[PDB]
């Protein structure tokens, strides 16, 4: 249980934990970091998967000050001839990538933001990882 | 008296009952007397003698010959007199003597050959002149118009008038100051002399089916240089004979007159697009299509300086594509085609509505979906699927915003109206939102109305999702199948007056969660399932309440209920239409009013 | 009080009687007659309305051997630069109109369908007439 | 605690998973009868001969990211059985020459990042059952394949994606041409390949070949196409990744080298390059058999109003201004799914077309649907789901012959204001879930004879009274009407649905449990009751379920607990068999029961 401070920007403070048993390092950098006004940049992750990436897909559970959101499902690898070159990465496979990322248009209420990251993967389905973003928004 | 008795003293309708003559036996106080569809066939002097205090007096298809001399001579308060229909063969000079109120003359379908013949000369205060669907020929209005100094409308439509010269406008040449409408519609015109209208000014014109050919409006339309009008309307009827081409000339002439307000209202031919076809009308400050069917939309991307802007019932390939730098209102409804919306740009923009039209809203809404910061209001009800992706960025001085039976999206997946902090008035009614996030509704400090019918909630749960809503005075949460109720989800409303609770699933009155609210005068409960008042806090209603709406209710009346069926009649004044609120539950009760109950076991 | 036989076509057999008190005759005549398979033509009618067609609408109310169909509001007039001409007629006017019409594409079950049309028109709005129309339906 | 622990037992005897326990050697703890070893991220480092000794009958041996630096001769000796080998991420140094003898049985071997430097001295040329080589994330830089590939006769797939290739000569497929069963699939993605020499695919055969962001520019693209000429593949996957170096353009002349290989599947998979048009772009490709774009973005879609010869197009994830205006003689099936931006529906002309799936493009549809929708009579197969607001103005005339419609999760319109099915008399599968269809008139499926399925969940009914809508639909086998906020039931309701064996009642508003309407029901199975507000049943209103029923759901209803509902109580206890999950049966009151099981209840009546 160790929290894992990610970035600072203008707008955000962003900081993960696990939320799963099997702990498995990753390496998450965002550049520049994320300005919740709109911002764009590079992520960049080092990883090793104990499970092969193919079908990757995201359950978020937001919190905003307290109040929870609907899940959302993100599809990252939808299976075949995927978008993202890590789709194809196997279990065990040294995954060093860089994944760029663009977004405006949102209006954030100040405060503090949870996002409970449940990494999805493989064949039976499993969790790869689950990862709890800590993000304190201070607008402008 | 065989005479329907409308308003006692008042209105009577003595409509189709075989009169041959007028009712002798009504109130000499009759104000509205309907006389149509009567074989009265003849009106002598002094017809409505027994009538003095008449003010509208329709004789709609009477089969009247002839009107002598004061046949209304005693009604010297009678502002509309309606005469359609009939088959006037001789009318005298004094036929409208005595009509010093007049104020609007309907003389629809009534045999009329000219205005000459038409003794109207001293009815100063005629202000609507109805004499369409008549055989009348010419265009020239007799020397008594000058007198006709209040005049304002004036339908010469379905008439027989084929041309126009310039001696025709004599009369209206002399008169500067006459504010006329005028309708002109569905005469066969082929010829307007040019000049005619030099220094004619109308505050309006229809000119709607007057022409065979392309051609032949053309022209016509050159014999209207110089006109000045304030309002402009041409088109067709869809049920006549329309149009065989309309290009880029069609409007040519316009160019020719002083407009402020133009309405196209229904087209025939399909128009592939409108480049070149309406800049005559660039700086109209005011524009209308109404009824018209254009595939190539993207010619609105030119910069015409209109302020208004009103397309309705029209048919588009695509949503038009509108970059307009002067637009303050705009109005897309209605129409029935190409129907995404997409981009436009509209800086000047403070009211949009583009309701009605089946559209499709993809990342719904934004300064950047309209150019706009100015905008104010925005209906986008009766569309399809809205699809809320920006809480309104740029938008923040919108005061009422409607959605309405529009099928909206992402609702729960942000606070959509975050930015909203200026808005009064919200209807997200039957908008298909499962409030699913209690963050819904941050942003909206200054709402005041709030419309959420028939919609629906996680769990049939009302969680406090408006807390942060202190300014609402009108809260509609009918229709949303809500079962529970926070007991704080309407503590911070002290404002509220209405709330409607109506058409839910509540099994049981709680009046804790509305103890707070001071303001509290109407509150709706009918069409429930309430039997019973489970918590004992049947006591704090606020002192403020007067309208207790209950009816439709499934009151079980046992002994079991009695304390509650016991204070349904203690406070029998707040509750609202008593007999309405009938026993479901014992069954040997059932149908009974709940205030006639036996309350002893 | 009687049927009034309108018009015979390959698909379909058109009549109708009155279903208000008073029964004001109008003359209803369609070239060519109705294929329900799909057809166009002109329907003619002569009427004299007792009220302003001003805001005219139909509350259509629709059976099929004996299913009932929701009420269908079909306005024919909105009240300013209507389309139609007769919008515009009064209450003592001659209406004499043809109307074109057209349509095509829905298949129908065999059988007797009953229309009831309810006219309403004028501001104050009030009942213009009430028709209850019969279509007898053999495909093919 | 078992023998074969730490180890997960994943199927006992046969599968076992001994992920990450820092096993320092092949653990000895396991049955001999074990088929599929994980062994992944295990520190074992070094592989000496007959190292898998204790897993004769072993079939799928997992050894990823087990830090193996040396694999000696026989170390897999004993498994002749051995069909699934993965070395995936282990740095190997050294690996004997008999480094994978014994593996008579080899159909797979994956050795994906293992540090292979060239496939010459890679010693599997006597592996002769191989089907698929994936060697993918290693430093080859030679494309020449080994003369041993002579042998590897049943070779079906080969991946060389991230490799170190730059280059690919005539004389470097030298061996293909010698070679018999092809069936071969070559991946060459992520190669930062320069050239390929015109020649090196002259009368070669490949079953696919994928050839994704292997190109630094659109002339190094086109120059390596070239080298393609006279290629036979029976899929062709060009494009490029996402979070990867992209082309900077991409124009008309990008795949004019494509007229000179034998195409018949194509797909372009991804290109961060916008495209203003498609004019000119597929030319090569008009006649190709079936053709595939994924997550393009163009924004004239005017251009694929085309007389293209496809007879299969697929528009996947991608972004059109418009909807396409499609006009294709020989299309047979289109796939139009999980696309973007311009997304009114507009008619198509597909005379040829049987197969439709227009589904989660959030779709308008102003009219739907007839023959003049989509330009054919032939269409067996629908799908509309997940578009927006289809407002139905036609009951499916042309479309006769439709066997599967699924319109889940659209905003139907206009559902009652005529038999929207009518003409649908083969029609066997139906779903309008959640299509917020307020049912309001009785002839609402009728024409639907054949139908076998219908899924309605989500709607409502007037009244909230489920009327006789279904008595034409005989052939019923699955039934769901779960959260139609259903109250009432005609007792009449399900008389005619005599083969009908699931019925969905869940997340419904039930009071009580009426079994009357159900007896009808004679092949019943599944009854799923779950989800409603049940609190109690008179014993009469219990008796009538047919005793075909198999399965009924009444988890997470309101029972009450008392003695006045002993008969209700008691019937659960009596049908125990055919409850399922009677865990989430729960007292909802007394408060003294509250969240008490109702199978194990304590009440004395
Ligand atoms: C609360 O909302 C309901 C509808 O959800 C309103 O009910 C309407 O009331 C009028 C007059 O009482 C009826 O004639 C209509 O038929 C009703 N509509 C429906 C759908 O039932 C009710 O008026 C609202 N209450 C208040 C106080 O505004
Ligand atoms: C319940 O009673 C209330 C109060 O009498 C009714 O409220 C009226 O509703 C209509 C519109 O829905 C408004 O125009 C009136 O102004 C309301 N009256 C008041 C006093 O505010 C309500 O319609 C009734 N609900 C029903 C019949 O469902
Ligand atoms: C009947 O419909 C309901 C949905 O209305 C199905 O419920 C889902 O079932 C699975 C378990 O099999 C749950 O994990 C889902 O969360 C349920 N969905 C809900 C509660 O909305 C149910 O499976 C269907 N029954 C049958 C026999 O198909
Ligand atoms: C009620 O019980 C049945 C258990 O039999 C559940 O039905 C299963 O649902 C899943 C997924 O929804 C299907 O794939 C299975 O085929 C179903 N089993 C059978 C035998 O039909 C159902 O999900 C349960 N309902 C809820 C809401 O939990
Ligand atoms: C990841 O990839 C980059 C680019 O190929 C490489 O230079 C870098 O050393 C790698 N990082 C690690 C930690 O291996
Ligand atoms: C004008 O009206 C007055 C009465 O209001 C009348 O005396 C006079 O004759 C009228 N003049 C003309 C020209 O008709
Ligand atoms: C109706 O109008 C047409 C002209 O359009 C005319 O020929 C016909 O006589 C009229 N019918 C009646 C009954 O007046
Ligand atoms: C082909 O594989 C066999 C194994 O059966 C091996 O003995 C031989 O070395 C290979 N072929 C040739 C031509 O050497």
């Amino acid at each position: 249980q160790k929290q894992y401070w990610v970035c600072n920007s203008s707008d955000a403070s962003i900081s993960y934990t696990y939320c799963d048993k099997m702990q498995y390092p990753i390496s998450i950098n965002v550049n520049p970091c994320i300005e919740l006004k709109g911002s764009k940049g590079l992520l960049h992750i080092f990883y090793i998967p104990r499970r092969d990436l193919k079908q990757l897909y995201f359950n978020l559970y937001i919190t905003v000050n307290t109040m929870n959101l609907p899940k959302r499902k993100e599809v990252i690898c939808r299976g075949s001839d995927d978008d993202y070159s890590f789709c194809r990465a196997l279990k065990g496979e040294t995954v060093n990538t860089t994944i760029s990322f663009s977004f405006k248009g949102i209006k954030f209420s100040k405060g503090k933001y949870k996002c409970v990251v449940e990494a999805i993967s493989g064949s039976p389905e499993e969790m790869l990882f689950c990862l709890e973003f800590v993000i304190l928004h201070q607008p402008n | 008296e065989p005479c329907v008795e409308v308003v006692p003293n008042i209105t009577y309708q003595c409509m189709e009952l075989n009169f041959y003559k007028i009712p002798d036996n009504l109130p000499f106080s009759t104000k509205n007397l309907d006389l149509s569809f009567n074989p009265l066939r003849h009106l002598g002097s002094y017809s409505f003698f027994s009538f003095p205090e008449l003010q509208v007096l329709d004789l709609s298809r009477c089969e009247i010959q002839t009107i002598e001399d004061g046949a209304y001579q005693s009604l010297s308060h009678l502002s509309t007199l309606i005469l359609t229909g009939n088959p006037i063969q001789s009318l005298a000079l004094g036929a409208f003597s005595g009509l010093s109120s007049l104020q609007k003359l309907v003389a629809v379908e009534t045999n009329l050959a000219s205005l000459e013949n038409f003794p109207i000369g001293h009815l100063k205060t005629l202000k609507e002149l109805n004499v369409a669907h008549n055989l009348i020929q010419s265009f020239k209005l007799p020397e008594y118009f000058s007198n006709l100094t209040n005049l304002e409308h004036l339908d010469l439509s379905s008439n027989k008038i084929q041309s126009i010269y310039c001696t025709d406008l004599r009369v209206l040449h002399q008169m500067p100051l006459l504010n006329l409408s005028l309708d002109l519609s569905l005469n066969p015109m082929n010829f307007i002399q040019p000049g005619a209208f030099k220094e004619i000014r109308l505050h309006k014109l229809t000119l709607r089916n007057n022409f065979d050919s392309l051609n032949v409006m053309k022209t016509c339309i050159q014999g209207l240089a110089g006109l000045e009008v304030h309002r402009l309307v041409l088109g067709e009827f869809r049920n006549e004979g329309n149009l065989e081409k309309f290009d880029k000339s069609a409007l040519e002439g316009l160019c020719n007159l002083t407009i402020e307000e133009f309405r196209l209202a229904y087209l025939d031919y399909y128009l592939d697009g409108i480049i070149d076809l309406f800049n005559c009308l660039t700086n109209v400050s005011s524009f209308s299509l109404v009824s018209v069917t254009i595939e190539r939309v993207k010619d609105f991307s030119y910069n015409f300086g209109w302020q208004h802007l009103e397309l309705v019932n029209c048919k588009f390939g695509q949503f038009p594509t509108l970059k307009l730098k002067s637009l303050k209102r705009l109005t897309f409804t209605s129409n029935k085609g190409g129907n995404a919306f997409s981009e436009v740009d509209l800086p000047s923009l403070e009211f949009l509505d583009l309701s009605r039209n089946g559209l499709s809203f993809k990342g719904c809404c934004s300064q950047s979906d309209f150019g706009t910061i100015s905008l104010k209001y925005l209906d986008l009800s009766f569309n399809g699927v809205i699809t809320m992706s920006s809480n309104f960025l740029g938008l923040e001085q919108l005061e009422h915003l409607d959605f309405q039976h529009s099928n909206l999206k992402q609702m729960s997946e942000f606070s959509v109206f975050l930015s909203l902090r200026n808005l009064i008035y919200l209807d997200i009614s039957h908008t298909h939102t499962r409030v699913a996030f209690n963050g819904i509704f941050n942003g909206l400090s200054s709402l005041e109305v709030l419309k959420m019918a028939g919609n629906s909630f996680q769990e049939n749960f009302l969680p406090d999702i408006f807390t942060e809503l202190r300014n609402l005075t009108f809260l509609d949460l009918s229709q949303c199948q809500l079962e529970q109720l926070s007991p704080t989800a309407f503590n911070s409303l002290s404002s509220l007056q209405v709330l409607n609770m109506s058409h839910n699933n509540f099994f049981s009155l709680d009046t804790f969660p509305y103890k707070c609210l001071n303001s509290l005068q109407v509150l709706d409960y009918s069409l429930n399932h309430i039997m019973t008042s489970k918590k004992q806090e049947l006591q704090h209603f606020p002192s403020s309440l007067a309208f207790l709406n209950l009816t439709q209710n499934d009151f079980a009346c046992t002994c079991e209920h009695q304390s509650f069926l016991q204070w349904i009649k203690d406070q029998r004044q707040l509750l609202v239409e008593v007999e309405r609120m009938e026993c479901a539950t014992p069954s040997d009760k059932q149908g009974m009013p709940v205030l006639s109950l036996n309350i002893t076991c």
